[PDB]
């Protein structure tokens, strides 16, 4: 910034940290306003050759849902829904903050 | 258990509608025809229900 | 009729109600609700205003966008009048001061204006002219209010022989004067009466009612060069009429009689406000003055309108001078006053 | 370190033009700052640039005295900077019109104008379609 | 090419504009009338004629992908020339 | 038959003791509602709104639609005594800024070309 | 296939196929059908008078919990005899699943309420009754919650209006704010823009 | 974005050189695309919790 | 993978026990947040003087709507009504009919700015860049009549801004 270096001591001491080195403000180290042109690359659908939309069509793909137990119409273990979640582990970076 | 109502279906007092646009109102029930315009028929696949139409004016300001 | 003024919906916010009405005045009391009354319609409403605009801020949203438009203009400046009514098809007049001014005294306001209004209308091809006058206008009254009334009505029939008067009598409403000056003399103690109001019968008439009459004489094609009178359907003493007002209100009546020059006097003194005056002489003698009877003009049954009596739209307008005790009293136990009916 | 603080107050003062100066952009922009003159208005406008100032105080104008009509010197309002030095004030580039003036064409307002609501240049709306029905004109012979 | 109404009110590229008795009218009033000066028309009418070697041209208005969608204009009609449907400039084949 | 259950009410009569006892309910709120709103209307105008509204749908048959309309109706109720209403909301029964619509044939000609 | 197709996971659909029959074949006498959409999303499709016994089934039964709610709607399709359509959505924290519930009402029927069961029911079902006009037999509280006081109608219908039929303004005649019937300034235009050709073959329906 | 036109509109460039690209811009902003008939429910972890939409 | 917030209990040792019976006695934390304080007074403030300085903006900033034309002259616009087809709050309205020399255009082109959700999705479906959203924010009226735009007030709009529009155009065409 442009404050007195007395005045920067004292904010230093009051806050406890040092300010210099971290500022909230924004004075120069952003980008420019203006920029180069860019040239944004096409995709993976762009080809000549090998490119039949049916192929790659993931509208028609999808169909009505499995009708299972349609009510007009031995072991038998009881199932679940998925398997139990497992037991999450204790942030090996900082466990207690 | 089940009470055996003998009268006919009629839910008019509970849907909030002005009598003006009850007693008043023409419904018509229909298949929509073709576009002349185009040869696709999936748009005269199902039944519509559409009401008479009333008064539209020019309103002063923006026409 | 000219396409653009052919009416149109179903008589709401967004018709069109092919009126194109310039009410005069309508910065007031009674312009306030006829401004209301033709903005319900759908009515292109223009609004010649003199004041500040912050004072014509509520007439705003009573129109559809677009259908209220204000106009700057001046009462002794024709080319504003011109103006302001070029392209009307109706013209009410509503302008009228109670209390004399020093720029525009009772000629000014009552005869010169509404002459100019209605000769600038007539040139302008304008087909209707509502004018409002006095009940009591005479020439040969003691007040100067009701003798301009009745040369200004005159002259305005000489301009315009199509014009459309009407005359009320003593309207009441919520921001009405007569309602409120009786309320406001409790402040002093007690209600100073000449001859304790028992030789002044009144007939006041509601404000709804009058707004009424007139929209319904705009749509009346009969009514072109009528005179109506538009009366309540009940006549009261005077002191009668302050009992029933000061019981509504519920506040404490000491009437005292006070002589005619002691009331006179007392009004002058009050006359000398730079402001708006809370009472003058005029005042004075209008409010002890006897009603006139006039059975050979039309009123407001001849319109439609079923007058509204003064026991059911009363504690409307005194509620608000009610304390806190007496603030949620109901409507229908005040015991209505008598009324001298035939 | 304080005295230098002091030296830079006094300079502010001096680099506007002596105290008459200094009190007019002092009571007029609320602000004595001094910068490098970018460049000057075609209707009077001053544009200034500060690069050692943070991001949003780089940049400024100080309003012409005299708009198109109206006495400015006080009621001032952002509507006045024209699309030029519009685009180059609110940092949507790094390039003055002097550096980089914009193209030229025939239809292209000559003469900015300022927002004109309230006053009697004001915007009225109107519809701009013509008549759909037109209507039957009798004749004006009698038939009889 | 601004004209102006008997009642002294401009007219509109459009061609809208208020009858003697249109109330509507009092709208303008202590205020002002918004119109366009420069018409489409009479700018575009202004604009030469291109000649070209070719049956077929192509136009997109100029600037590539600033432009119109790029079409193709025939000029084999000798008493006519060839209109652009976006831009609307004009081109012929050279005759005479 | 017709496999239809029922939400309080069995018959007719049930239903119409349930109408009753809204009716009872709501005929003395009336007085409360009209000084605690601070409305201008008389407790008469109250009670016979009231009666117009019980006798606006006076022609169900159906106990369901009956049990429904007291159901609605203790909803407005409970409004009315927590004080939820404003003096706008109890107005609007009234319609007091609606100009009347003619019912006649020859009026509804002159006006406009809705029947 | 491989870059814009969604990938589809087959472990999960035979996961929730065989959860799904596992709670047909334990409640036979509600669960009328289920589905398992192959975005891998299950449904159950049961009968009203069940509302309550198989949501307290799937909240505290050991092998499928769900103890959290997480939505309640209904849908409207006019052309149906049972006109809505009641949407449970649960979710379960211990088998990080989902499961869907669905039954059918009409404009009479009463509906069970699962405020018992679920805390969460409570609001949803207010809802519920205020835009669509389904009525919950046994809720604590039941009144709108959305819509304005005395709001006549509900807004969620197909047959109600889009912009209403009553409308607000203040009227300086009588001091406050008045209804009065909608009367807009602009009509909202309506477009068809439905194609008239078919566009995914897979949902063809017979043509009787 | 997907490189789909039936679903995501093409670029600039192409929808004024390219004629199926200029089709699919043109009915892709005035009737849209159409979306298989299903029913879903998605939610995500929100700031303020699950938000979740069916 | 989950860390715990508030599960630390604090040492009972003479030392410990004695700063906290300090830190209660001698509210230490709370001289701590008025330091804090204290530091923030002796910064430099991130208040700019508008209206002397703008904030920044970016090319891609939708602002007033405007009408282009071509270099010639000639209106950009051809009625093809696919910006009032994808108007989101339909604030859009567009009336048209062959000109006197035969071409497309417009007779009607209203947009309600009060409608208006300032979306953007004019400007990405006009296909010939007729209709843009400009960059200017600062259009307030007094009246709500003023903000109902029609086409004489777009094509000023244009022309008094295109200086700035066609610059940002560029600056962003190869974006889009
Ligand atoms: C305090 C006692 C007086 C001295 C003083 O204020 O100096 C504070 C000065 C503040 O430094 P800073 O604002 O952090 O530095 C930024 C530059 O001065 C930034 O410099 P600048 O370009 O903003 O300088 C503008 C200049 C001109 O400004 C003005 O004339 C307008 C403001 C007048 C205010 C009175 O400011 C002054 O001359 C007035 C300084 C304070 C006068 C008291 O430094 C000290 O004197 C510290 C003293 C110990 C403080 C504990
Ligand atoms: C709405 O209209 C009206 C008004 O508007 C507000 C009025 O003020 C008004 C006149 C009322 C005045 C505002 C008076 C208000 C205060 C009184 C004058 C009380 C003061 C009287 C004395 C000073 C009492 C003190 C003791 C004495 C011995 C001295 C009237 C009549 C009116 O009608
Ligand atoms: C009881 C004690 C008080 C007695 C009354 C006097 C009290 C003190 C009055 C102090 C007045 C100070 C206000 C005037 C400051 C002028 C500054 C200037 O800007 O005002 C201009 C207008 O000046 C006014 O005309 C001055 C008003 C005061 C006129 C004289 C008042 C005299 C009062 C005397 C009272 C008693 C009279 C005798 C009978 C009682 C308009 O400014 P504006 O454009 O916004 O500012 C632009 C802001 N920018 C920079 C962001 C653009
Ligand atoms: N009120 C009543 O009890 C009765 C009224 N009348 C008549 O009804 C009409 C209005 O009644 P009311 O509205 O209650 O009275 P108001 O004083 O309330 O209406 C006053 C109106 O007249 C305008 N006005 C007054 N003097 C002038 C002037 N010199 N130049 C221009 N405009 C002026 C005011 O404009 P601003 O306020 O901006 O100056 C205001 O708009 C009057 O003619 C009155 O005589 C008839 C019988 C009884
Ligand atoms: S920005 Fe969006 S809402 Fe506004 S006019 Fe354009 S498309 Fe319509
Ligand atoms: S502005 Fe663009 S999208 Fe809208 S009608 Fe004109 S050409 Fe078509
Ligand atoms: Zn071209």
């Amino acid at each position: 910034a442009s404050a007195t270096r007395v005045i920067q001591l004292l904010r230093n001491w009051a806050s406890g940290r040092d300010l210099q080195a971290k500022l909230q403000l924004r004075y120069q180290e952003i980008s420019k306003r203006t920029q180069p042109p860019p040239k944004l690359p096409v995709g993976p659908s762009h080809k000549l050759s090998n490119n039949y939309y049916c192929t790659r069509d993931g509208r028609r793909e999808a169909m009505p849902p499995s009708i299972v137990m349609s009510s007009q119409k031995t072991e038998k273990k009881a199932v679940t829904p998925a398997p139990p979640i497992k037991r999450w582990e204790l942030s090996k970076d900082q466990p207690y903050l | 258990q089940l009470i055996a109502v003998d009268e006919k279906l009629d839910i008019t007092t509970l849907t909030g509608v002005p009598e003006e646009h009850i007693k008043t109102r023409k419904v018509r029930i229909f298949v929509p025809a073709r576009n002349n315009m185009q040869s696709g028929v999936n748009n005269t696949k199902k039944w519509k229900m559409e009401f008479d139409t009333r008064e539209r004016w020019e309103n002063p300001l923006m026409g | 009729l000219h396409h653009a003024l052919i009416p149109h919906g179903k008589g709401g916010r967004s018709s069109v109600s092919g009126i194109v009405a310039t009410v005069f005045g309508a910065t007031g009391f009674l312009g306030r609700y006829v401004v209301n009354h033709l903005g319900r319609m759908g009515s292109q409403v223009i609004v010649p205003y003199r004041c500040e605009p912050y004072d014509t801020m509520h007439l705003r949203p009573m129109g559809d966008l677009g259908q209220i438009i204000f106009m700057e203009w001046n009462g002794k400046d024709k080319d504003s009048i011109r103006k302001v009514v070029e392209h009307s098809n109706v013209v009410i007049n509503l302008v009228g001061r109670e209390w004399e001014t020093k720029n525009f005294d009772f000629e000014d306001v009552f005869v010169k204006i509404p002459h100019a209004i209605a000769q600038v209308s007539k040139e302008a091809g304008v087909e209707k002219l509502i004018h409002i006058s006095h009940l009591n206008a005479d020439i040969k009254s003691p007040s100067r209010y009701l003798r301009s009334k009745a040369v200004g009505e005159k002259e305005v029939r000489a301009a315009f022989p199509e014009a459309t008067i009407i005359k009320p009598s003593d309207i009441f409403g919520r921001e009405d004067r007569f309602l409120n000056y009786f309320a406001s003399m409790r402040w002093f103690g007690g209600v100073p009466l000449i001859s304790l109001g028992k030789e002044t019968v009144k007939q006041p008439v509601y404000i709804v009612d009058v707004s009424k009459g007139i929209i319904n004489a705009i749509k009346d094609p009969d009514a072109k060069g009528k005179t109506f009178a538009f009366v309540g359907p009940n006549r009261y003493l005077l002191f009668d009429l302050v009992q029933y007002i000061f019981a509504v209100a519920y506040r404490p009546f000491l009437p005292y009689p006070l002589p005619h020059f002691a009331y006179r006097w007392v009004g002058r003194l009050f006359e000398v406000s730079p402001f708006e005056p809370w009472t003058t002489r005029d005042k004075v003698e209008r409010v002890h003055m006897s009603d006139m009877t006039l059975p050979h003009l039309p009123g407001l049954e001849d319109l439609g309108i079923q007058a509204t009596p003064l026991e059911l739209k009363a504690i409307e307008v005194l509620r608000r001078h009610r304390t806190y005790r007496w603030l949620t009293s109901e409507m229908e136990d005040v015991k209505p006053a008598k009324t001298v009916n035939i | 370190e304080l005295v230098q603080v002091l030296r830079r107050g006094l300079q502010q003062v001096s680099g506007h033009g002596g105290l008459r100066g200094y009190l007019r952009v002092l009571f007029r922009a609320n602000d004595v700052r001094v910068g490098t003159l970018v460049g000057e208005d075609k209707y009077g406008n001053k544009y200034y640039e500060d690069n050692k100032q943070f991001f949003g105080r780089h940049r400024w104008v100080i309003y012409t005295t005299e708009m198109n009509g109206r006495d400015t010197f006080w009621d001032v309002d952002g509507s006045m900077v024209p699309p030029e030095w519009h685009r180059w004030l609110h940092c949507m580039t790094d390039d003055p019109p002097t550096t980089k003036p914009p193209t030229a064409r025939k239809y292209i307002w000559t003469n900015h104008k300022f927002n004109v609501s309230g006053t009697p240049q004001q915007y009225v709306p109107y519809s701009t379609t013509r008549k759909k029905i037109q209507e039957w004109v009798p004749p004006s012979t009698p038939y009889k | 090419g601004v004209r102006t109404s008997p009642t002294g009110e401009k007219v509109t590229h459009t061609g809208q504009a208020y009858d003697d008795g249109d109330y509507r009218r009092v709208r303008f009033s202590d205020r002002q009338k918004e119109v366009n000066e420069n018409f489409a028309i009479d700018l575009i009418a202004e604009q030469p004629v291109s000649e070209v070697g070719s049956r077929v041209i192509s136009c997109d208005g100029g600037g590539g992908a600033l432009g119109h969608p790029r079409v193709y204009i025939n000029l084999d009609k000798e008493t006519k020339t060839g209109t652009c449907g976006y831009c609307g400039l004009q081109f012929r084949q050279p005759h005479h | 038959g017709t496999s239809v259950k029922p939400i309080f009410s069995r018959d007719m009569n049930e239903a119409k003791r349930r109408v009753r006892e809204l009716y009872r309910a709501w005929y003395r709120e009336v007085p409360n509602t009209v000084h605690l709103f601070q409305l201008d209307i008389s407790v008469k105008q109250g009670r016979d709104k009231v009666r117009e509204m019980f006798m606006k749908n006076a022609h169900v048959t159906d106990p369901r639609v009956v049990d429904l309309l007291v159901i609605k109706g203790k909803m407005e109720l409970e409004e009315t005594i927590n004080v939820w209403k404003q003096r706008t909301h109890i107005m609007r029964f009234f319609h007091e800024t609606e100009a009347p619509r003619p019912t006649d044939f020859l009026s509804k000609f002159y006006v406009g070309h809705d029947p | 296939t491989r870059p814009t197709i969604r990938p589809r996971n087959d472990v999960v659909h035979k996961q929730l196929s065989a959860f799904g029959q596992y709670v047909a074949e334990i409640l036979p006498k509600y669960v009328q059908q289920v589905q398992v959409s192959c975005f891998n999303e299950l449904e159950i499709f049961i009968h009203p008078d069940g509302v309550i016994p198989v949501l307290t089934f799937l909240r505290d039964h050991t092998n499928a919990q769900f103890k959290s709610l997480a939505d309640l709607t209904a849908v409207d399709v006019p052309t149906r005899q049972n006109r809505f359509e009641i949407v449970y959505n649960l979710l379960s924290l211990r088998f990080n699943s989902r499961i869907r519930v669905k039954t059918y009402t009409d404009e009479l029927t009463p509906i069970e309420s699962s405020v018992t069961v679920y805390k969460a029911a409570n609001w949803y079902e207010r809802e519920i009754w205020d835009m669509f006009g389904v009525f919950f037999a046994n809720h604590p509280d039941l009144r709108r919650i959305l819509t304005d006081y005395g709001f006549e109608g509900h807004p969620f219908r197909k047959d109600f209006p889009l912009s209403g039929y009553v409308e607000l303004r203040y009227d300086d005649e009588v001091k406050r704010v008045v209804a009065e019937p909608v009367e807009l300034a602009q009509e909202f235009r309506k477009f068809d823009l439905n194609s008239p050709w078919e566009a995914f073959p897979a949902y063809r329906q017979p043509p009787e | 974005k997907v490189d789909d036109a039936k679903v995501s509109p093409p670029k600039r460039a192409e929808m004024k050189t390219s004629m199926e690209s200029l089709i699919h811009h043109f009915k892709l902003y005035t009737e849209g695309y159409q979306v298989p008939p299903g029913a879903t429910y998605t939610a995500i972890e929100a700031p303020k919790g699950e938000f979740g939409v069916y | 993978t989950y860390k715990f917030v508030n599960m630390r209990e604090p040492s009972m040792d003479m030392k410990s026990v004695t700063d906290r019976a300090a830190q209660t006695l001698l509210w230490t934390e709370l001289v701590r947040g008025l330091g804090m304080t204290l530091s923030y007074l002796f910064r430099e403030p991130a208040t700019i003087n508008y209206p002397f300085e703008k904030g920044p903006l970016s090319p891609r900033f939708r602002g007033e709507h405007a009408l282009r034309r071509y270099p010639s002259g000639e209106e950009r616009c051809i009625a093809c009504k696919l910006c009032e087809a994808v108007c989101p709050a339909q604030a859009i309205t567009i009336e048209a009919e062959p000109r006197a020399d035969g071409s497309r255009r417009t007779t009607r082109y209203d947009i309600d700015m009060t409608k208006c959700i300032y979306c953007g999705f004019c400007q990405e479906a006009c296909p010939v860049d007729a209709i843009v959203e400009g960059p200017n924010f600062e259009f307030s009226t007094e009246t709500h009549e003023e903000l109902l735009y029609n086409k004489e007030k777009l094509l000023n709009n244009g022309d008094k801004w295109e200086a700035e529009i066609a610059a940002n155009i560029q600056a962003d065409y190869l974006y889009r």
